[PDB]
DNA sequence: ATCAATATCCACCTGCAGATACTACCAAAAGTGTATTTGGAAACTGCTCCATCAAAAGGCATGTTCAGCTGATTCAGCTGAACATGCCTTTTGATGGAGCAGTTTCCAAATACACTTTTGGTAGTATCTGCAGGTGGATATTGAT
DNA sequence: ATCAATATCCACCTGCAGATACTACCAAAAGTGTATTTGGAAACTGCTCCATCAAAAGGCATGTTCAGCTGAATCAGCTGAACATGCCTTTTGATGGAGCAGTTTCCAAATACACTTTTGGTAGTATCTGCAGGTGGATATTGAT
């Protein structure tokens, strides 16, 4: 028997992303691609955060991704901070910005 | 005897707390006030240690993002220094008035 | 005793194929999982409300589809489309 | 139970210091001496309306705890959605 | 030619006891209109949140209930559960 | 027969509201005073903003409630103001205000 | 007399708005900003719409489609169906 | 000869505008720039009269709510016209930007 | 202060756009009845994890000093509001046809069910390893002079 | 610019919390195969209602003038940062026990169909009137003197 993620070609579970669209409650029937397109994305979205935390935990001289390359990750992100743009990530902390106007001399 | 010209441990102290992410108000006296409101609201309730610290976490972020909008509004009016005119007028734009 | 699902171990798979050298924080993986988790209800959501809008009692990759490229953002949504229409794809024929 | 004490005054406990440094964090400069009384009343608001959103699910579900669940829910109905403490 | 169901009728009854000698104009009969299906979306939308999050099938009147306490303000959600109770038990105490 | 919106003391279609529950996908099930209380809900709201813009109707020497006299009505109370605090009404316009510091000296 | 169709947007409606919006003086500059920032709002709600367009297969952008998106934006409107 | 002085038409329209609530562009001016818009995601588009409608009444609300933020922007840097960056601390305030 | 130009208010008038009442219908709710399936309260008990307290560790309050920021004052000059109308762009209505919407239809794909295999969680005991926070010790940054 | 007070920056460094490892089992997933239902695409088609345009409408682009507003410049007062000083409060690690949550037994209530009745929505018809405009004539506001 062969899985159905690895029939789409995918790690991300299709079976459970499957049954989670059913007690979810969102329509009377899920159709077969459904879940096959939604892991595809989910795990699609989840490959391009963690690349970019992985970066930020590099440049940090870490090897351990932690929240703030996680933060880190989607705050410098144009595309990825829109879609969590009302999402806090716990001990994510700020990006370093300090005004023009604050800093000393002329 | 050495000092600092006003000014220049605030944005020693800037550089430092937008690198750290550790929270910034104690703990204990945070547990207290989420405490005491909630009383006001009912009676006999209980805390999961994680809630309060839902609450922190969310709490400080949310207030660090105002004062952000706030040190916008302050040099908007072509200050530096932030005034309680700052917060409300971040607040009423926000839409949370 | 009961058992609490999570997308940690395909969240892992994916780090280790991106960064194989890299580990993460079990706290980094709790925000990881939400991701997931919010990003679930957030499509799964439009598709439901595709499918009411359209007499439809039923979400199929094609609701999945619309609900991406409502929900996410210019080049999010151009890759996450053709990754979703690419397992499909492969799905249809593999059996 | 013998003696539970009497809560009272305790926003006060977000000093001067603690408020300072949440601004230091926004990225602020200078303070007016007079927002550390406005901050807090901020945060009172702030606070009571997650909580009371918050104790309404913890009453829902016949609780006498708070859950980390709940606030998480509160928070995401308010829109400002929080990961890292929960489903 | 196909039924389009509305809430203008029972909104017009209302009006009626209300203000019995003032009428409404077609488009604010149609805000009247939007008004119910938002408050009906919102209201089922959080009594299904309620539900899922506690792990039950039912959507009762307890859900409605806690639902209204948690979108109304104040006095506006007060006299809700109110008239929500009361509707309740008048329909309960009738063969 | 009675309709159980009779049986209610209620206007609002008790049975519409119940079908319109199931046919919703927001649980398994609907249980029985789910309606009533809900349907209950919407005819007091539906009743507290006739009952403003009938006013405000009337306050404007009217007697057919335009959209105008509904967004009188909610924009000028706090609470139904803050309940329709992201919903636009269309044809509303906005209520009567000038920023005093605009205002002519006297 | 070719004219552009963003510039359709005249300053004597732009002023209008600005009148609605209780505003009393107006920096001449706020004309070309305002019709940049209409142009972000419609791109940003027809986008969706027509996108709701699409998932009908219709060649017509219909209310819903409108107040759909314009739900979805965060903008709910009434007295246009829904 | 008779001449009003800068700023009596201007509250004069205020509170005319401010009583009425008809739409103020021009209809066929707005729907050739909701179609032109409409063109670059979708080509042989047709548009429903009451769909160009909502996509106006949403629009002018949208704009004429902004010009108040704007608005309490200006006055907040102690002036009483609205600029550029009054316009731009009001969206990045709500987020937009 | 008066004075005249004109904006604004209000009482009265009325055709007609848009509201409303009136009829016969029929598909389609909503209700009534009986057979069935189940969801969740109840009562009981494991056991996680919360309140609470004691020691031990560190940031808080407070007074003083004065740096430089804010806010007032003044002022010049630039810049946006006011103005009048025929020019041209929009609004209004008239009429072709695009396409949306309603109808019938049939099969590819939905659900249901039923044994059969897989596997993702945990649980109990284990070892592995990244890094926090201590150390000193070499390299800026800052502000007095 | 130069000297000195101190923040800052690495870089290695040893303890250990938190992560990683595997071994055992196991309930609940996910799989597979087959019998059974149907959602919706497909195809045809009628009739809205939409793009178009001709004539009717009436708003705005224009360019001149200067009221008054913005922004620069100047400076007096005093507020808020910096820092030193003296210790209170929080943090951190440890132990009985409330209430949450895991499991089981049991029924009031909710679902599934069918059949009986009704209600709301349309439609085609004429039936009705609130109030948007137009008017006239008094009065208030504004700007000039
Ligand atoms: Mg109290």
């Amino acid at each position: 028997a062969k899985t159905r993620s690895s029939r789409a070609g995918l790690q991300f579970p299709v079976g459970r992303v499957h049954r989670l669209l059913r007690k979810g409650n969102y329509a009377e029937r899920v159709g077969a691609g459904a879940p096959v397109y939604l892991a595809a994305v989910l795990e699609y979205l989840t490959a391009e955060i963690l690349e970019l935390a992985g970066n930020a935990a590099r440049d940090n001289k870490k090897t351990r991704i932690i929240p703030r390359h996680l933060q880190l990750a989607v705050r410098n992100d144009e595309e990825l901070n829109k879609l969590l743009g009302r999402v806090t990530i716990a001990q994510g902390g700020v990006l370093p910005n300090i005004q023009s106007v604050l800093l000393p001399k002329k | 005897p050495h000092r600092y010209r006003p000014g220049t441990v605030a944005l020693r102290e800037i550089r430092r707390y937008q690198k750290s992410t550790e929270l910034l108000i104690r703990k204990l006296p945070f547990q207290r006030l989420v405490r005491e409101i909630a009383q006001d609201f009912k009676t006999d309730l209980r805390f999961q240690s994680s809630a309060v610290m839902a609450l922190q976490e969310a709490s400080e972020a949310y207030l660090v993002a105002l004062f952000e909008d706030t040190n916008l509004c302050a040099i908007h009016a072509k200050r530096v220094t932030i005034m309680p005119k700052d917060i409300q007028l971040a607040r009423r734009i926000r839409g949370e008035r | 005793k009961t058992r609490k699902e999570s997308y940690a171990i395909y969240v892992y798979k994916v780090l280790k194929q991106v960064h194989p050298d890299t580990g993460i924080s079990s706290k980094a993986m709790s925000i990881m999982n939400s991701f997931v988790n919010d990003v679930f209800e957030r499509i799964a959501g439009e598709a439901s409300r595709l499918a009411h809008y359209n007499k439809r009692s039923t979400i199929t990759s094609r609701e999945i589809q619309t609900a991406v490229r409502l929900l996410l953002p210019g080049e999010l949504a151009k890759h996450a489309v053709s990754e979703g229409t690419k397992a499909v794809t492969k799905y249809t024929s593999a059996k | 139970k013998r003696h539970r004490k009497v809560l009272r005054d305790n926003i006060q406990g977000i000093t001067k210091p603690a408020i300072r440094r949440l601004a230091r964090r926004g990225g602020v400069k200078r303070i007016s001496g007079l927002i550390y009384e406005e901050t807090r009343g901020v945060l009172k608001v702030f606070l009571e309306n997650v909580i009371r959103d918050a104790v309404t699910y913890t009453e829902h579900a016949k609780r006498k705890t708070v859950t980390a669940m709940d606030v998480v829910y509160a928070l995401k109905r308010q829109g400002r959605t929080l990961y890292g403490f929960g489903g």
